[PDB]
C-alpha cells in the first residue's frame, strides 16, 4: 500500500508500506528518501504521535492515509 | 471508534491478518499458542520414548 | 534464522537453519554437534513426526520454533 508524510515546510514524502510495517521501519524508510535520521523523526497521525514498537494497523493507517512529519532538535 | 478495535480492546486497532488483535496483543497469543504446542510436543515425545524402550526391551 | 531441539533429558540444541534446509539435512546439523546419527533421530512438531525429505517451511516452522528430538532404538 500507499501512504503519504507531508512535512512543514512543503513536501509530501510518499512512502511504500505495509500495515504490518513498525514505525521504526516506517523512519528507516524516510530516512532512505530525506536523509533525516529516525530518532529525529515525529510522527503525527489522527492526533497522535506514532509509537516506535507499533505497526500501521494499530493506529488503522490503511490506504492513502496521509501522516505529519516533525524534526525533533 | 469503530469495529476495528483490537478484541482485548486494549483501545489499539486491530489488524484482518492478525484475526482482530494488534501488534503486541497478537504477540502475546502467538507466544500462548506456541507455549501450547511445546507442551503438546513434549507428551508426544514421551509417548514415543516409552513406546521406543518398550520395543527395544521387546527384543532382548 | 534459528530453530531449538529440546531433549527429553535436558538438553536444547540450538541450531541454524533456512526455511528450505531438508528434515534430513536437520538431522545432519544435529549430528555435528551432538554425534547422535540421522536414522537415531525422531523428530516433533506440532504433534507430527517431522518427515525425511520434507522442508522446515513445510511444516511452518518459522523463526523460534521448537521441535522435540526422540532417540530411536
Ligand atoms: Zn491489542
Amino acid at each position: 500500500m500507499q501512504i503519504f508524510v507531508k512535512t512543514l515546510t512543503g513536501k509530501t514524502i510518499t512512502l511504500e508500506v505495509e500495515p504490518s510495517d513498525t514505525i521504526e521501519n516506517v523512519k528507516a524508510k524516510i530516512q532512505d528518501k530525506e536523509g533525516i535520521p529516525p530518532d529525529q523523526q515525529r510522527l503525527i497521525f489522527a492526533g497522535k504521535q506514532l509509537e516506535d514498537g507499533r505497526t500501521l494497523s494499530d493506529y488503522n493507517i490503511q490506504k492513502e492515509s496521509t501522516l505529519h512529519l516533525v524534526l525533533r532538535l | 471508534q469503530s469495529e476495528l478495535l483490537c478484541k482485548k480492546g486494549c483501545g489499539y486497532y486491530g489488524n484482518p491478518a492478525w484475526q482482530g488483535f494488534c501488534s503486541k496483543c497478537w504477540r502475546e497469543e502467538y507466544h500462548k499458542a506456541r507455549q501450547k504446542q511445546i507442551q503438546e510436543d513434549w507428551e508426544l515425545a514421551e509417548r514415543l520414548q516409552r513406546e521406543e524402550e518398550e520395543a527395544f526391551a521387546s527384543s532382548q
